[PDB]
RNA sequence: GGUUAAGCGACUAAGCGUACACGGUGGAUGCCCUGGCAGUCAGAGGCGAUGAAGGACGUGCUAAUCUGCGAUAAGCGUCGGU
RNA sequence: GCGAGGGGAGUGAAAAAGAACCUGAAACCGUGUACGUACAAGCAGUGGGAGCACAGCUGUGUGACUGCGUACCUU
RNA sequence: CCGAACCGACUAAUGUUGAAAAAUUAGCGGAUGACUUGUGGCUGGGGGUGAAAGGCCAAUCAAACCGGGAGAUAGCUGGUU
RNA sequence: GUCGAGUCGGCCUGCGCGGAAGAUGUAACGGGGCUAAACCAUGCACCGAAGCUGCGGCAGCGACGCGCGUUGUUGGGUAGGGGAGCGUUCUGUAAGCCUGUGAAGGUGUGCUGUGAGGCAUGCUGGAGGUAUCAGAAGUGCGAAUGCUGACAUAAGUAACGAUAAAGCGGGUGAAAAGCCCGCUCGCCGGAAGACCAAGGGUUCCUGUCCAACGUUAAUCGGGGCAGGGUGAGUCGACCCCUAAGGCGAGGCCGAAAGGCGUAGUCGAUG
RNA sequence: UCAGGUAGAGAAUACCAAGGCGCUUGAGAGAACUCGGGUGAAGGAACUAGGCAAAAUGGUGCCGUAACUUCGGGAGAAGGCACGCUGAUAUGUAGGUGAGGUCCCUCGCGGAUGGAGCUGAAAUCAGUCGAAGAUACCAGCUGGCUGCAACUGUUUAUUAAAA
RNA sequence: CGGGUAAGUUCCGACCUGCACGAAUGGCGUAAUGAUGGCCAGGCUGUCUCCACCCGAGACUCAGUGAAAUUGAACUCGCUGU
RNA sequence: AGGUACUCCGGGGAUAACAGGCUGAUACCGCCCAAGAGUUCAUAUCGACGGCGGUGUUUGGCACCUCGAUGUCGGCUCAUCACAUCCUGGGGCUGAAGUAGGUCCCAAGGGUAUGGCUGUUCGCCAUUUAAAGUGGUACGCGAGCUGGGUUUAGAACGUCGUGAGACAGUUCGGUCCCUAUCUGCCGUGGGCGCUGGAGAACUGAGGGGGGCUGCUCCUAGUACGAGAGGACCGGAGUGGACGCAUCACUGGUGUUCGGGUUGUCAUGCCAAUGGCACUGCCCGGUAGCUAAAUGCGGAAGAGAUAAGUGCUGAAAGCAUCUAAGCACGAAACUUGCCCCGAGAUGAGUUCUCCCUGACUCCUUGAGAGUCCUGAAGGAACGUUGAAGACGACGACGUUGAUAGGCCGGGUGUGUAAGCGCAGCGAUGCGUUGAGCUAACCGGUACUAAUGAACCGUGAGGCUUAACCU
């Protein structure tokens, strides 16, 4: 099965109207190190909820 | 449908799954913290924490059960000589999972899992 | 003034269209000729056992290819030109 | 990243002549602005036409609503 | 005679822009013989070879491939700014 | 017998009734609806076409007068015939004319003719262009399942090549599921191990790099770059010897080319 | 060309050795549907062109085996029984192998005797565990009537293997 | 016509009315053989009544890479008619 | 002079085979006349000789569409419509006693066999059923499956031919491609709208689903009938097929639970265990899913009717169901039952909740901007679910049982290991219904569900009524 007519650039854009990405609503701030981080994830320096959970 | 069913298939067959978690349980007992995918970490809790519960009562029969389930005498010894006593007064929840972003190679969601008194 | 009621009613654009502006891609067009095409007038009409045509391998201060050359190897002698 | 790529500086008459290099069309793909578009049925225009924006009543862009309207070639 | 290697190719499913321009998987036949295989040789296109299917002769066969006669011819179809 | 004013059935004729069941959905007025908004007859209005008229304009043909005027009339067109033109490249006119005070080309805008078209000019461009009147043609493209290049669509879709299988710690690194080291797990084991011939030809080892190649990433590679590496009286080839077969002095045969073959000479798979 | 171990008749097959690998996209999820597999109540070919596919049979020893026949066959016809482990017979048997010793010699890599040590089926009796002892992998379905071709072979490389 | 089946256009055994057999382009038989054609039975079963559940690989979601046939142009509904 | 099915090229829908179209001779179905049959009697039922139509269903005619391709017969799967009705429902006439029939009218709600043979469609046969309807839909349905038949290349028979070959004669064998752009359809989301915002509960325009029926018993051996036989009407029970839900029971599955066991490799060995062999092979089985399991459904009732039956009643002093007026009448229609449903743009209703700042500029208006403010609520993230492809939907987030673990129980398997005793030993027995036990049940903050941040604003147009101020 294949198209009988070439779809338009307009129809291509309409299909892609649901493809846009969503930015992260907001980042969280660690209460001890002050780092920003994804909520419920550890920070880049290894803090979570104010505690040094892992080295490096 | 999977109504009320438990356990993750993890795109493996049953013998692969069993062997994988036997190895991963050994790594967690040996190193006390490991990094893995978030779903594997959640499944590992149901393997490792009953091994620690078993190790609270030291007997020949229990050491043999633990050996049957880990196949590693260094792991069995650490379970009964160290972890059992460390957790003797804790009622479950010997591990904690900490989410840590996404793997570079395949964007897999990753997590650390560690013993709670590490 | 307020309240209620009835009637009417703009400001939405996920995206899409047309127009314009500015870009990307792409290599048309114009301009260009150490390449071709067709002739005219002349020349020469062969080369080879004194080893040809055509090649292989070498040859530099040289790693490669082109050009030249042949273990005397981008060259040797001599006579002229410059 | 002792990258790729880029921004400056400098050369030059010129660097949107920077080697992916004269000119740099079209298809095709974008960003910005103006207007239209989420109760509306078909060759997508044409005749009529409100509103809005713009430049100086007119010119330009857009085109709600409405009459008419089934591509081209070949055979 | 039964059965691996080896040589085949009866059935089914898959695959059919394949993993593959003929295969894979499960079964299947022969398996000391008119057997199978390596290396080299010979037969040439109206010709070869053929336990014969017009089979095969380099993924090509009721007359191979390449070059030439060659711009064959086309009362046919298309196209003609 | 009662009862007291009409009754009966032919003919011809207008309009209607039954006869009358079909498949996606009313579905046999185009629809709404209509008792006229139906049908018949008569009449007067009006709507209605690119027909006719009015106004303006162009052209063909014929008259009539002096190319012009006047006049009448004509102007839908396929095949096809006839007539008249636009533009493109090149030659002369041209050692002229335009052009770095900006040519050709590109891209806009304005004006202009009945058309092909023409003219002017802003921006871009950065060195050519060419009037007029003649002359010559590779002289005009949307189609030929045309030819070449470029770029779309489907679509960020299918797929990423055997369902032997991975897990974790450490290292390096800009970055590690894939590389290195380690432990564990799994798979082949008449092979998925080891070694030759054939075929290939540097793919081998070391260092270095990650553009492209690798169906992902890549620090890794059979990828790029550089350097290194193949040592024989005994292994193999060459060599001696022959098979099938080939060639073949003379020779025999054949228009020519050539065919066959003797002495010989080659030819391993021995 | 090479050819280890345990089981095995075996170069089959299963698990391993030496040795070599996890197949150059991964991570989740656990819908329909497709592919490759497992199991299925009662029924059991009612399916369908056709039992296609699937299921089934499957080993060794012994007992036993019809028509027909070219006297070879048919035939593994069919059908059936036994099968693990332990002990005893027998501290390991029958058999195989064979040292010292002894004797002889035409004295050796010799003959004869002798048998220590090593290796080792199969059977019988008794006992014993399980639902199941050819336990996995592996491994014939069988019978009756009939057409055609005697037979083993050959063929349309790539839709026909057959008469 | 007989047999087999509850039921048999096939099968087996006959009959002879051979449309249109017939004797080496052989006739009629024939043990054995066949991945050969037809028919019947036992066993066996998800072939089926009539499907259910389960284990894996895809399909689905996320990240990376990234095709194809087709295509005059599309603002690409039903019905009844034309 | 022939053959080509071994075939080939250029062309044609200028021209056949399939399907469509036009046509309707033929076919099928109605009707008109009434010779007669029917003891009598044309019309209960048949209807000769002839006549008139309807359908588009057969066999055909034509050659208009398609030859730069519109795939065939049958089966399978899935259907949808017509009514000329097979069953069930309603009725008139009967040469209708009853039971059971014949014929015609109304009626399309639902229902409407399994097998043997054959490629069959069909048909015959066996046995069912209330019945086993007739047709249209490309003789519905191959971008849904099959491929037995027809219709390529191989081979043979009969037959024809000198032969190559040929035969809607026969016989054995013989490749079925497509990842869905658009329409359509089944599901499921995102956007904006509905005029301040928000959380809920609704109304019901409209749409869909459903609608089948047997047998037995009572009425009653009554009515009817000479007997044989044997009812209507009404009532009760129990089935078939179909549908919806569910998992308490009976079961299937149950590669995540327990056990038995073969071969082998390993953990040093014994003992005990693990890997691999289809889950190695097996025996059981929890939750979930599920049918064969077991609950429930089709209605009653109402309205308006069809054919049909009437009442009163003239036109037409009679008669007449009809013209005025009035009444009955069926599974069809509208409701009643179940589900969806306000994008019902005609965007509805009800309840509740939230927001009561300052200033500036301008082209001066439903204008723009800054500062302050940030509600109700939402979303996001996390732990998740008998919810789920993804979205969506539901629960929960420390003021907490959302998930995992943990504790206790249940269930399943069937007496672990170790030690001891008996036995030469395999093994048996005791400790011991032991040990282990998924998805289940009841509990429990041990682990993970973070303080925040984000979106959403700041009293909501004009006109006119009414009412109050
Ligand atoms: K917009
Ligand atoms: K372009
Ligand atoms: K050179
Ligand atoms: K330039
Ligand atoms: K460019
Ligand atoms: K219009
Ligand atoms: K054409
Ligand atoms: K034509
Ligand atoms: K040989
Ligand atoms: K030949
Ligand atoms: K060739
Ligand atoms: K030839
Ligand atoms: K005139
Ligand atoms: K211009
Ligand atoms: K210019
Ligand atoms: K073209
Ligand atoms: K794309
Ligand atoms: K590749
Ligand atoms: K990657
Ligand atoms: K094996
Ligand atoms: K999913
Ligand atoms: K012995
Ligand atoms: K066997
Ligand atoms: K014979
Ligand atoms: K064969
Ligand atoms: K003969
Ligand atoms: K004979
Ligand atoms: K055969
Ligand atoms: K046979
Ligand atoms: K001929
Ligand atoms: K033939
Ligand atoms: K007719
Ligand atoms: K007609
Ligand atoms: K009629
Ligand atoms: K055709
Ligand atoms: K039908
Ligand atoms: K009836
Ligand atoms: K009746
Ligand atoms: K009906
Ligand atoms: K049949
Ligand atoms: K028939
Ligand atoms: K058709
Ligand atoms: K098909
Ligand atoms: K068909
Ligand atoms: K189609
Ligand atoms: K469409
Ligand atoms: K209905
Ligand atoms: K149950
Ligand atoms: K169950
Ligand atoms: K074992
Ligand atoms: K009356
Ligand atoms: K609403
Ligand atoms: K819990
Ligand atoms: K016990
Ligand atoms: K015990
Ligand atoms: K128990
Ligand atoms: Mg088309
Ligand atoms: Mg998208
Ligand atoms: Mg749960
Ligand atoms: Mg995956
Ligand atoms: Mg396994
Ligand atoms: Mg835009
Ligand atoms: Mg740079
Ligand atoms: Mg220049
Ligand atoms: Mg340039
Ligand atoms: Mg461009
Ligand atoms: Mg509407
Ligand atoms: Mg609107
Ligand atoms: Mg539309
Ligand atoms: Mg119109
Ligand atoms: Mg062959
Ligand atoms: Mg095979
Ligand atoms: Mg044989
Ligand atoms: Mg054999
Ligand atoms: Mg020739
Ligand atoms: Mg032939
Ligand atoms: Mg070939
Ligand atoms: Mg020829
Ligand atoms: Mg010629
Ligand atoms: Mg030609
Ligand atoms: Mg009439
Ligand atoms: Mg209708
Ligand atoms: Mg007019
Ligand atoms: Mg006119
Ligand atoms: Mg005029
Ligand atoms: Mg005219
Ligand atoms: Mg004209
Ligand atoms: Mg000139
Ligand atoms: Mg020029
Ligand atoms: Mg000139
Ligand atoms: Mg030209
Ligand atoms: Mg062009
Ligand atoms: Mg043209
Ligand atoms: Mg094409
Ligand atoms: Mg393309
Ligand atoms: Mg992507
Ligand atoms: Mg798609
Ligand atoms: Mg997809
Ligand atoms: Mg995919
Ligand atoms: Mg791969
Ligand atoms: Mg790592
Ligand atoms: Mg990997
Ligand atoms: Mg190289
Ligand atoms: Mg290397
Ligand atoms: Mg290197
Ligand atoms: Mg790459
Ligand atoms: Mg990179
Ligand atoms: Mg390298
Ligand atoms: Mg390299
Ligand atoms: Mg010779
Ligand atoms: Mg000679
Ligand atoms: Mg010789
Ligand atoms: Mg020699
Ligand atoms: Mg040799
Ligand atoms: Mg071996
Ligand atoms: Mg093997
Ligand atoms: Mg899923
Ligand atoms: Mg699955
Ligand atoms: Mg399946
Ligand atoms: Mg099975
Ligand atoms: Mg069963
Ligand atoms: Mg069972
Ligand atoms: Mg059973
Ligand atoms: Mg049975
Ligand atoms: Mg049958
Ligand atoms: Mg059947
Ligand atoms: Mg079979
Ligand atoms: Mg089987
Ligand atoms: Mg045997
Ligand atoms: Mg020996
Ligand atoms: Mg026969
Ligand atoms: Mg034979
Ligand atoms: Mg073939
Ligand atoms: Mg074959
Ligand atoms: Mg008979
Ligand atoms: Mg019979
Ligand atoms: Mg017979
Ligand atoms: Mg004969
Ligand atoms: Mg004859
Ligand atoms: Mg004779
Ligand atoms: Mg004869
Ligand atoms: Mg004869
Ligand atoms: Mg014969
Ligand atoms: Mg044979
Ligand atoms: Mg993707
Ligand atoms: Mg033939
Ligand atoms: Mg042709
Ligand atoms: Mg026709
Ligand atoms: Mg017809
Ligand atoms: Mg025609
Ligand atoms: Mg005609
Ligand atoms: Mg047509
Ligand atoms: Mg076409
Ligand atoms: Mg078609
Ligand atoms: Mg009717
Ligand atoms: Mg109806
Ligand atoms: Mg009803
Ligand atoms: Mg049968
Ligand atoms: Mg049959
Ligand atoms: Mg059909
Ligand atoms: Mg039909
Ligand atoms: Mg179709
Ligand atoms: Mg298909
Ligand atoms: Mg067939
Ligand atoms: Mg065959
Ligand atoms: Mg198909
Ligand atoms: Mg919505
Ligand atoms: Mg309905
Ligand atoms: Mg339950
Ligand atoms: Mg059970
Ligand atoms: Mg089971
Ligand atoms: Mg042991
Ligand atoms: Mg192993
Ligand atoms: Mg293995
Ligand atoms: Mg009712
Ligand atoms: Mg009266
Ligand atoms: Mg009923
Ligand atoms: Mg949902
Ligand atoms: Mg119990
Ligand atoms: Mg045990
Ligand atoms: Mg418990």
């Amino acid at each position: 099965a294949v198209q009988q007519n070439k779809p338009t650039r307009s129809k291509r854009g309409m299909r892609r109207s649901h493809d846009a990405l969503t930015a992260v609503t907001s980042l969280s701030v660690d209460k001890t190190s002050g780092e920003k981080h994804l909520r419920h994830h550890i920070t880049a320096d290894g803090y979570y909820r104010g505690r040094k959970v892992i080295a490096k | 449908m999977r109504h009320r069913k438990s356990g993750r298939q993890l795109n493996r067959n049953s013998s692969h799954r069993q062997a994988m978690f036997r190895n991963m349980a050994g790594s967690l007992v040996r190193h006390e913290i490991i990094k893995t995918t978030l779903p594997k970490a959640k499944e590992l809790r149901r393997v490792v924490e009953p091994l620690i519960t078993l190790a609270k009562t030291d007997s020949v029969a229990n050491r043999r059960l633990a050996f049957a389930r880990t196949r590693d005498n260094e792991i069995v010894a650490k379970l009964f000589n160290e972890l059992g006593p460390r957790f003797a007064s804790r009622a479950g929840g010997y591990t904690r999972i900490l989410k840590c972003g996404f793997r570079a190679g395949d964007n897999a969601p990753m997590a650390y899992i560690e013993l709670v008194d590490r």
